[PDB]
């Protein structure tokens, strides 16, 4: 049962490493790409306002 | 966001600092006392034109 447990361990702690390596690789290229969109709007956003 | 707020408050600025300087010639305040002024003196010629 000890050995048990300690393979259910390792079955949790991996799966949350796997998660953590792939999920932050997601995250930084998210907001990255609402940067690359912010610069679109401030520069559109003052266009507009020059306009006015 | 803060930009909005600058860029909108300089563009009001700039429409006070247009009506400051024109008010002599613009403003109804300035443009009513130069009226009173003339209607005084209509007031007063009239009344030459008929006591002649």
């Amino acid at each position: 049962m000890v050995e048990m447990i300690e393979s259910q361990t390792l079955l949790l702690t991996y799966l949350t490493i796997k998660m953590q390596k792939n999920l932050f690789r997601l995250e930084e290229k998210a907001e990255r790409n609402l940067l690359l969109v912010n610069d679109q709007k401030d520069q559109l956003q003052e266009t507009i306002h020059m306009m006015k | 966001e803060i930009k909005a707020e600058i860029n909108q408050k300089s563009l009001e600025l700039e429409l006070l600092r247009l009506e400051k300087e024109t008010a002599d010639i613009t403003h109804p305040l300035y443009l009513g006392q130069k009226h009173q002024a003339l209607q005084a003196m209509n007031s007063h010629l009239e009344a030459v034109l008929r006591e002649k």
